């Protein structure tokens, strides 16, 4: 987003951004173009940017569900040696909100775990193993909870 | 250092939580007018109801105090009904304290010392709505007042709140200007007229809330919507 | 309240076998001064329990208020549940027993009865905190003059049928009228059974004067 | 709250008294002079336009019927600090049955600016007070700060050019002034920094002398304009 | 002006947290209530996460009086908390004034408890909006929505959760003021159905309620025979839509 | 947890008290104020920092308070926490006496006042009293006594000591040319009006600059007089003199 | 994520209380334990842990009345203190009412009380969820009390550190139970404390608690050699 | 109702504030105290008495009762709390029970106020360090010391503040019965522990001593002198 | 993180687990429990030969029937010991009877997490609670996190993680009380920073018998002869 400044401000990217306005959207149309945005922060972005006209489909992209994780599970698990007992289901649930990358995450961290050992197999606990170690939750010594 | 709470004073003075609460008061997103007449206070307010799902009945910034004080909130409308219940309760107790009916002013001082506290300490933010306070003095006339969340409670001749409260009062400083001395019907359609040149809008009868209170009846009215269509016509035809 | 100034009288409760039957005047007296003539002194606690003042009518009316809100929230519950006619004797001992240790005594006597599961209920909670369940109660003036025949025809057969029951508390409840001071001439007579609590209106005793000539 | 937010800097000053000083320093011009048989309180009453009803929220407010009192600053705190003025002098009269001593106004005033300064969760106040007082048979003029402390002046202005107004003041001003000679240099110097045409409504003045404080009336004022132009 | 407390202006003046807790609210599966010409038909997409949980083991309709009736959505503890205290006004009304507190001055209590709420920051706002429901013979059929912000309005037809809008759609394609609670409770259930995202919640329960002449004013839920011919009625035009 | 706590009274990565010592460096930045004990009696000087022409003179003093019949102090810092602790001390001052039937103690009262002092500086999140006291009493215990107390809470007994703007210098002076067992009242105020002129250098020590107040013993009572300014205008006379004399003196020898 | 997890009074930009979520993970930290329902019966079974192998199994299992009972995962304090409110609700309602607490109103209770410490600042969430056994008049209950204050009634559920394979145990086999006699219903929550375990483990008297309520059955502890009879009829993974 | 967390737990496990309570401690001027047969002797450096402080008002030793005495290291004003609440305690004591304190006594009751504001809310430690020296009914000597941190030991010889390491282990050596023979040699003992730190004697010294329940008794600065001067003699008489 | 009562991301109260940080920088105690009775020997860090030995107060007498290692912050540990005593005699009073050992370290724990903003932060002292009751000797071990739980044999402290190893290598549960002093002496000394002279130690004993009994420096020195 611009701003207003009387000392100094990131004039040059303001200026490259109003040209891309200008092209989206501006004296000239160009209806032969089309643009496909991505972010990750869109209350960064400008007003003047995400306007119709210059981006209207403003797509959201949500936290895959339980379905749609188990679903990235065996999309990145299909090329493995997968198992035949691998409960995806239960793999989605105990996820909780992973996001993207991290299902994949999980299965290539699920196939490293069977690496150590070597084999053809994942059983659903090289696959615990790996959504715990993608979980990436700091190590604790909190055995003493009931 | 701490422009985050009440209780700094940017170096300069400039409380810039009471001027967010301004600028939330802005926000509401609707406009009220207030005129007095000789004889007659009115407030007109616009009235957006954009559902048809909405009751459309209890869609309105025109509260009662007391039965002969009445008021128009704009701004957050949690905090307007916040206030307005507020405002009833200290009206209530004045008069089961002291034996008479509150007066406007002395009511509208109560709810701003009330925002000024807010202002004052910390823990509280101050709340951001606008109250417009109508009614019939025994000697002063028919009274308007307005308070806003810093605690400033100036009694008015014509004032405004919301988007286009400069416009407003523009508008209605050039009406002041000549010829104040404004009958009852007058002053309804200076109001009116106000507001709809204002917004650059043709009123319909149900897009507006107009409350009147008069010297021969000083009892908050809250026009329905036959009466403002009479009056938007004769506005027309004029 | 250190003074009870309109107070109700006695209220009579028998079990019948398959169910449970109060009585009480309808009469609100200050003293020798009959004032209110139609107050109803029993309330229905819940479609099982119904409640029989015999005291204070203030203090009746405030328990009758504060229990009604106590079922109400419950039925809100919604969770299957019912204050048993037992639970809801339980409570009242235990609120006029609070009462009684503070020193501001609720001035009643209430006859609780009830229906539930099979099982007639009937209780005595009073004024100091004294709860009971039998057969037959008689809270107030009228227990030294109608407990004689309701125990006595208990005794002789402990289980009544419902014309029995009926017809021997309007007996005693017409032997209250003849020799009470604070009687009246019209009563209520609510019965719970299994469909529920039914109040029959303002029945009124026949009399017998003929001794008087 | 509970915990002070006007706390001492590194360098030993209290930056949320100097900052209250500087919102007080913003405000409306006011000066007050005591003459000889009396003091005068006059104000900078300038409305925003003619709807401001200027007849409502009074510039300077009797706290007795021998004190008054003006300010600079916040308004609303004004009002919290008027009333909390009266408030010590009604407890000071049904304690000892006699009107407030101006000094022990003042004191009391300035003590609940000080304890605002030092108590937990509030705000100093952003207002200077002008309070005067005609107590025993003296005049008595008192400036009472944000930070709490209050000083005598003989005559002395506060808001937006202030210091303007001193040295204006220290020019003008002798001890051998009579009020209604007082209150032609109190208007005097507000005119050395009012912005436009001063009217008898946009300007405010109350005097203070041996019959007690009474803001005069637009009538008076017009008539000392009239006198003044 | 920063977004960790309900006491902070934003620079535009816009309290941010109460925007967060109005963000939580719109995550809670759906809740729609329809103000019927006698009566009022609550209606809430109950999403069973699990199997292992028992049906109405989340109920969001509760019973805040006996003429009142709300649907909550978002936090259920909030709501429960919410609907505690909706009881406690009630009873403290009933108690003091000796007659049902009418349906708009309960919802105007809970509605200003909830700005308490969000005022300080001392304590957050409710992270749950909820609508009330009632029926009486003197005053109508009233409903009314309240959001963590605390505003009270009343409505014809309102929805609250993540399909609110498609919910408002589908109430706006009804004549609500003229029907009757008796079809109403059925075009609820296909409003439900409908604004239901199959592929991205899939199971699925209706919790159903109405209050009305026909319950002598009485808040209740749906008997068991009413709910499944609704439900069935809501399949039904699904499948004619789909064919 | 608060964001807007700001921790007044926390230690510091060493032990040394933030708010408590810049209370103090807020003394050093107020007005000059000094006290000396005499054989026959004590006295307190004080500069003034209300010189302003428009000022008007209304009370008796302005850095300088009366706390009992036999005993006042003097304040340097923040003129409305001073005023505060000053009410304190009095009530503090007549709650002794309702309660024993006497004065209270010069260093009781002190104990008291620093005992509030450390209150404020251990509990609560109050800024501390950015005041140091100088206090000039009498009692049947130790007679002529002089104390001087700090933000901190913490009090000393002194023959001769200053406080505010140049109170190192202002005590290193006194150091130097101060008599034990010796100086009475006469040359007290000579030695304060030498140490106020070379503490305000800036200044020529005008008469309506600084305060004056001796507190003294006649007939069994106690008696707090605040300098005229006849008086303080002969002693600056008498300094005047003695300046140039001492001047002429060295010259001559040089 | 740093500055809006702090306090529980701080809503997420994402509408999520970030505190609320670090209890609920505390008490998936917790321990182990399924609760399931059966016509007339409701048991708990918790897998208990030893902090050091010298110390003897922490307990899981408390009574708080003779018709209730509960199995805790997480602050052991916590824990406790719920438990003293439990206790303290049940002797009142039997106080009261001379009558045993309802269970759908005992945990409403215990939701209310663990969401007042989450609106308010300063306050934390309990830390510790709870599988509440117990029968009312309504017959058997089990429910789980997590510290968002949002509680469940569960036909079966599961709670503690890899709960969700017990979780998916529960979903197969939900058919078999609510037909199932009082010893088949202690072995399918002991099949499912099983299925939590590793491969490498396997459950044992020192190992297993099992709470046990029903009709005309008194919520009941066994522990030690006590649950060895459950134990003997267990087959083998 | 300020009810602020002041002291709270470092990742690492320390109290870091009662540590800064500690370090006021150890920049405060050194108290050195010793007990031998029948007197307990408790000296303190001055720490730069000026000409015109009248060195009745410094008081870095206060008598607590008749049988117990105080030496000080860190902020005066905390002495002057913890010694004020000590002795109301010990009168409290006398109330209760017919005895005089015991030295243990007060020093446990002093840690425990210690502790008290190391872990009460909206208190921020006592940053001092008390050495309690006295006499039981039974006529033993006894000297403890207590640290910020509500630590309260027996000792046999302390220096606490700034010079409290070397004055330690000047002590830990040189201390014996034959040195602790006689009351003269252990006021000698003490006088050449303060020496080791502070850099003039005689000025920058103060002594209280007590004898076997008799009073306590401040050693004025002629004896100190006297002490001072033939502990030099006994020096040049070595060399 | 700033707040006493915030939880960490992974579960975490974070000032329970910064008490048991602090706990790891105590001296060592060692307690055992046998069917003869309970041990308990604490290491006492004399840090100067000033420092009077016996002042150091590691051991305590809960109670005739318990004593108490406390090992961590003394002053807190004292707290907590006064807490325990009061319980203790409270119900004593109440019900004319003894405290079990469980019930009483039940009692002292549920003081460990009443802190917020009373206490404001959490007691920096882990405490072992050996005792006699009606169901023979036990020994429980409490910890800042106010989890108690009853051990054959538990080593807190600095020395935890080395003196609990070998008392796994050592302890059996048929033992005598003889050689679990034995023992845990062997382990104190092997963990102890400096040598083990029968001053620098405290041991107690309780059996079921005569009362809680503080080993004197002669039983002290004839143990430490026989190791």
């Amino acid at each position: 987003k611009r701003f207003d400044s009387e000392k100094a401000g990131d004039r040059e990217v303001q200026r490259t951004m109003l040209e891309l306005l200008n092209q989206l959207d501006g004296f000239q149309p160009n209806t032969q173009v089309k643009v496909i945005a991505a972010t990750n922060r869109v209350d960064i972005l400008d007003p003047a940017l995400l306007r119709s006209g210059r981006l209207d489909r403003k797509i959201e992209f949500p936290m895959p569900n339980e379905e749609a994780r188990a679903r990235i599970m065996q999309i990145h698990s299909r090329k493995m040696n997968v198992s035949p007992d691998v409960n995806y289901e239960e793999l989605a649930r105990c996820t909780d909100d992973f996001n993207g990358a991290q299902c994949k995450a999980v299965c290539v961290e699920a196939g490293m775990i069977a690496l150590r050992r070597g084999a053809t197999e994942l059983t659903h606990e090289d696959y615990m193993e790996g959504i715990l170690e993608v979980q990436a939750k700091k190590k604790a010594n909190l055995q003493y909870y009931a | 250092g701490f422009d985050r709470h009440i209780t700094i004073f940017s170096p300069e003075g400039r409380l810039y939580q009471v001027e967010y609460a301004f600028k939330a008061i802005n926000q509401g997103g609707l406009t009220s007018v207030a005129v007095r007449g000789k004889d007659c206070a009115v407030i007109v307010t616009q009235k957006k109801v954009p559902d048809k799902l909405l009751d459309s009945s209890t869609v309105t910034h025109l509260f009662k105090i007391t039965e002969n004080i009445g008021c128009v909130m704009t701004g957050m409308t949690a905090d307007s009904r916040s206030q307005v219940q507020r405002a009833r309760y200290e009206a209530a107790n004045w008069k089961y304290k002291y034996g008479y009916e509150i007066p406007v002013d002395m009511l509208c001082k109560r709810i701003a010392d009330i925002s000024q506290v807010y202002t004052q300490n910390a823990e509280m933010r101050p709340l951001g709505c606008c109250m417009i306070l109508i009614g019939i003095d025994e000697e002063q006339g028919p009274q308007v007042y307005k308070c806003d969340p810093a605690g400033y409670y100036c009694g008015f001749k014509a004032t405004a709140a919301g988007v286009k409260q400069t416009e407003s009062t523009s508008f209605l400083e050039k009406k002041v200007k000549k010829k104040f001395d404004w009958t009852f019907e007058q002053t309804v359609e200076t109001a009116i007229t106000c507001l709809s040149t204002v917004l650059s809008i043709d009123f319909k009868p149900s897009e507006i809330e107009v409350g009147v209170v008069t010297v021969e009846n000083p009892k908050f009215r809250i026009l329905t919507e036959a009466e403002i269509d009479a009056h938007l016509v004769a506005l027309a035809e004029r | 309240t250190q003074n009870p100034m309109v107070t109700g009288t006695s209220v009579l409760g028998v079990k019948f076998e398959g169910g449970v039957v109060i009585a009480a005047d309808m009469l609100g007296s200050y003293g020798s001064l009959a004032r209110f003539r139609n107050i109803s002194r029993i309330m229905r606690v819940n479609n099982s329990t119904m409640l029989g003042a015999s005291g204070d009518y203030a203090d009746f009316q405030y328990l009758k208020q504060v229990l009604g809100q106590m079922v109400i929230d419950e039925e809100l519950l919604g969770d299957g549940h019912s204050y048993s006619p037992r639970a809801i004797h339980s409570w009242l001992t235990r609120a006029m027993y609070s009462r009684r240790s503070k020193m501001n005594p609720l001035w009643n006597t209430m006859v609780i009865g009830g229906y539930a599961d099979g099982e007639s209920f009937l209780g005595y909670v009073d004024m100091l905190g004294v709860a009971y369940e039998a057969p037959s109660l008689a809270t107030g003036y009228g227990a030294y003059l109608a407990q004689p025949l309701l125990r006595e025809v208990l005794e002789k057969q402990p289980v009544l049928s419902q014309t029995e029951a009926r017809d021997l508390v309007e007996r005693c409840m017409r032997v209250l009228y003849y020799r009470d001071a604070r009687s009246y001439n019209r009563f209520q007579i609510a019965t719970v059974t299994e469909k529920g609590v039914e109040i029959e209106g303002p029945l009124s005793t026949e009399t017998n004067w003929d001794i008087a000539h | 709250y509970s915990f002070s937010l006007t706390t001492f800097s590194p360098s030993g000053k209290l930056v949320q008294i100097e900052y209250a000083l500087a919102a007080v320093a913003g405000g409306a011009p006011s000066v007050g002079i005591k003459a000889a048989n009396g003091v005068v309180l006059a104000t900078e009453k300038k409305q925003k336009s003619i709807l401001y009803d200027e007849r409502s929220v009074h510039k300077v407010e009797p706290i007795t019927k021998h004190i008054g009192l003006v300010y600079s600053g916040m308004g609303p705190d004004y009002r919290v600090l008027v009333h909390r003025a009266r408030k010590l002098a009604q407890q000071y009269y049904l304690v000892y049955q006699e009107p407030i001593p101006t000094a022990q106004l003042v004191q009391r005033v300035a003590s609940v600016m000080q304890e605002y300064t030092q108590s937990g969760g509030v705000r100093p106040f952003g207002v200077s007070l002008l309070i005067c007082g005609w107590n025993e048979g003296r005049p008595y003029l008192f400036q009472s700060d944000p930070s709490g402390a209050y000083f005598a002046w003989k005559a002395t202005a506060m808001g937006k050019n202030y210091v303007n107004g001193k040295t204006f003041l220290e020019k003008r001003y002798n001890e051998d002034l009579e009020l209604e000679d007082a209150i032609h240099t109190a208007i005097l110097t507000l005119k050395e920094s009012f912005e436009g045409q001063m009217t008898e409504d946009n300007i405010e003045v109350g005097i203070c002398n041996e019959a007690g404080f009474r803001r005069l009336t637009p009538t008076e004022v017009k008539d000392y304009l009239a006198a003044i132009a | 002006g920063y977004d960790l407390s309900a006491s902070t202006f934003s620079p535009d003046g816009r309290v941010f947290q109460v925007e967060y807790a109005m963000k939580a609210v719109e995550n809670s599966s759906t809740a729609i209530g329809i103000r019927c010409k006698d009566g009022v038909v609550f209606g809430v997409e109950k999403l069973v996460l699990s199997k292992l949980y028992e049906e109405g083991s989340n109920k969001r309709l509760f019973n805040v009086d006996r003429h009142v009736g709300m649907a909550v959505a978002g936090l259920l503890a909030d709501a429960r908390s919410l609907a505690d205290i909706a009881r406690e006004e009630a009873s403290n009304f009933r108690s003091n004034f000796g007659y049902n507190i009418p349906l708009k001055h309960l919802a105007d209590r809970v509605a200003m408890y909830v700005h308490a709420y969000t005022l300080y920051s001392a304590v957050r706002p409710f992270g749950c909006s909820f609508m009330l429901g009632s029926y009486s013979v003197n005053d109508g059929a009233q409903l009314y929505m309240i959001d963590p912000s605390g505003v009270s309005y009343g409505y014809w037809g309102c929805a609250i959760g993540k399909a609110r809008q498609a919910a408002k759609t589908e109430i706006e394609k009804l004549q609500m003021k003229e029907m009757t609670c008796r079809d109403i409770v059925k075009e609820v259930a296909k409003i439900i159905y409908i604004v239901h995202d199959e592929v991205k919640d899939k199971a699925f329960e209706l919790e159903l309620s109405w209050v009305g002449e026909l319950t002598n004013g009485r808040h209740e839920i749906v008997p068991k025979d009413i709910r499944e011919e609704a439900e069935k009625y809501a399949k039904e035009s699904l499948k004619e839509e789909d064919e | 947890s608060r964001r807007y706590d700001s921790r007044t009274t926390i230690f510091s990565p060493e032990g040394r008290l933030y708010q408590v010592e810049y209370a103090m460096e807020a003394i050093g930045h107020a007005g000059t104020c000094l006290g000396i004990l005499a054989n026959d009696g004590v006295l307190l000087a004080a500069e003034r920092r209300n010189i302003h022409k428009l000022l008007d003179e209304v009370f008796f003093s302005e850095k300088i308070y009366k706390l009992n019949e036999d005993m006042a102090c003097s304040v340097a810092g923040i003129t409305s926490d001073a005023n505060v602790l000053t009410n304190e001390l009095r009530l503090i001052a007549q709650r002794y006496l309702l309660q024993y039937q006497e004065p209270i103690p010069c260093e009781q009262l002190v104990t008291a006042l620093c005992d509030i002092k450390q209150a404020y500086t251990q509990f609560g999140g109050k800024r501390p009293f950015g005041v140091s006291l100088l206090y000039i009493g009498w009692d049947k215990h130790y007679g002529f006594q002089l104390y001087q107390s700090d933000p901190s809470g913490n009090y000393g007994g002194w023959k001769a000591t200053c406080i505010g703007n140049n109170s190192a210098a202002a005590v290193s002076m006194l150091k130097q040319d101060y008599k034990e067992g010796e100086m009475t009242l006469k040359s007290a105020l000579a030695l304060a009006i030498k140490v106020l002129n070379k503490t305000m250098d800036v200044s020529k020590l005008s008469a309506e600059k600084v305060e004056i107040a001796t507190l003294t013993r006649e007939n069994g009572k106690t008696v707090i007089r605040v300098l005229k300014q006849k008086e303080v205008e002969q002693l600056i006379k008498k300094h005047e003199e003695e300046e140039a004399k001492a001047e002429r003196e060295k010259k001559e020898k040089e | 994520r740093n500055q809006y997890d702090n306090d529980v009074t701080v809503w997420s930009p994402q509408g999520r209380i970030h505190q609320i979520e670090y209890a609920m993970e505390a008490v998936k930290q917790g321990s182990a334990t399924v609760g399931l329902k059966s016509k007339t019966h409701a048991v708990l079974v918790a897998l208990k842990r030893a902090q050091s192998e010298l110390a003897a199994h922490q307990k899981k299992i408390l009574h708080v009345d003779n018709h209730i009972g509960i199995s805790i995962a997480g602050l052991t304090a916590d824990a406790r203190l719920l438990c003293n409110f439990m206790r303290q609700e049940c002797l009142d309602s039997r106080f009261v009412f001379d009558r045993p607490l309802p269970v759908s109103r005992l945990v409403s209770l215990i939701g209310s009380k663990t969401q007042i410490p989450t609106q308010r600042y300063g306050r934390r969430p309990y830390g510790v969820g709870l599988l509440i056994a117990g029968y009312d008049d309504m017959g058997p209950h089990i429910f789980q009390t997590c510290p968002s204050a949002n509680y469940f009634d569960c036909r079966a559920m599961s709670i503690g550190a890899r709960s969700q394979s017990a979780r998916t145990y529960l979903e197969r086999h939900m058919s078999e139970f609510m037909e199932c006699n009082l010893n088949e219903l202690v072995k399918h929550g002991l099949r499912a404390l099983r299925e939590t375990l590793p491969a490498e483990q396997d459950l044992t008297t020192k190992n297993v608690s099992i709470g046990i309520v029903g009709k005309d059955l008194e919520f009941t502890i066994y522990d030690d050699d006590d649950v060895s009879p459950f134990l003997e009829g267990l087959e083998e993974r | 109702s300020y009810d602020r967390a002041i002291t709270v737990f470092s990742p690492d496990g320390h109290l870091f504030q009662v540590e800064y309570a500690q370090e006021a401690v150890k920049k405060g001027s050194t108290a050195v105290g010793v007990r031998g047969r029948d007197i307990v002797v408790l000296g303190v450096e001055k720490k730069s008495v000026a000409k015109l402080q009248d060195e009745r008002t410094v008081r870095k030793i206060c008598a607590l009762d008749d049988n117990v005495c105080m030496a000080f290291a860190g902020l005066t004003a905390d002495a002057r709390i913890v010694i004020n609440r000590a002795r109301v305690e010990c009168q409290s004591h006398r109330l209760t029970v017919e005895d005089p304190v015991t030295v243990e006594y007060i020093t446990r009751y002093i840690a425990s106020l210690k502790q008290r504001y190391t872990q009460s809310n909206g208190r921020r430690p006592f940053g001092i360090s008390a050495l309690i020296v006295g006499f039981d009914f039974d006529g033993t000597p006894r000297l403890y010391q207590t640290d910020p941190s509500g630590t309260y030991h027996a000792w046999k010889a302390n220096a606490i503040g700034r010079g409290a390491k070397s004055v330690r282990e000047f002590l830990e050596k040189n201390y014996t019965d034959e040195a602790i023979e006689t009351d003269d040699l252990t006021i000698k003992l003490v006088i050449k522990a303060l020496l080791e730190v502070v850099q003039s004697g005689g000025k920058n010294i103060e002594l209280a001593v007590m004898r076997r329940d008799q009073s306590l008794k401040i050693l004025n600065p002629e004896e100190i002198e006297k002490y001072v001067a033939e502990i030099e003699k006994e020096k040049e008489e070595n060399e | 993180d700033r707040g006493v009562n915030t939880f960490s991301p992974e579960g975490r109260l974070f000032q329970v687990e910064y008490a048991i940080e602090a706990i790891k920088l105590g001296s060592t105690a060692i307690g055992i429990q046998t069917s003869e009775g309970v041990c308990l020997a604490v290491e006492k860090r004399i840090t100067s030969p000033l420092m009077e030995p016996s002042s150091i107060e590691k051991i305590v007498e809960i109670d005739a029937h318990i004593g108490c290692a406390m090992s961590g912050l003394i002053a807190d540990a004292k707290t907590l010991i006064d807490k325990a005593r009061v319980e203790t005699q409270n119900h004593w009073f109440t019900y004319n009877e003894t405290m079990t050992v469980e019930s009483v370290t039940q009692a002292v724990s549920n003081l460990a997490l009443q802190f917020g903003e009373a206490m404001s932060r959490p007691f920096g002292v882990a405490l072992l609670f050996g005792g006699v009751d009606e169901k023979g000797p036990q020994l429980f071990h409490m910890d800042p996190s106010g989890t108690f739980v009853q051990c054959d044999a538990r080593a807190i402290g600095s020395a935890s993680e080395g003196a609990q190893s070998s008392l796994q290598e050592v302890y059996h549960k048929s033992m005598t009380l003889k050689e679990a002093i034995k023992s845990s002496l062997i382990i104190l000394k092997q963990v102890m920073e400096e040598k083990l002279n029968a001053t620098n130690i405290e041991l107690a004993t309780v059996q079921p018998g005569q009362n809680f009994h503080m080993f004197t420096k002669e039983e002290l020195e004839e143990v430490i002869k026989d190791i």
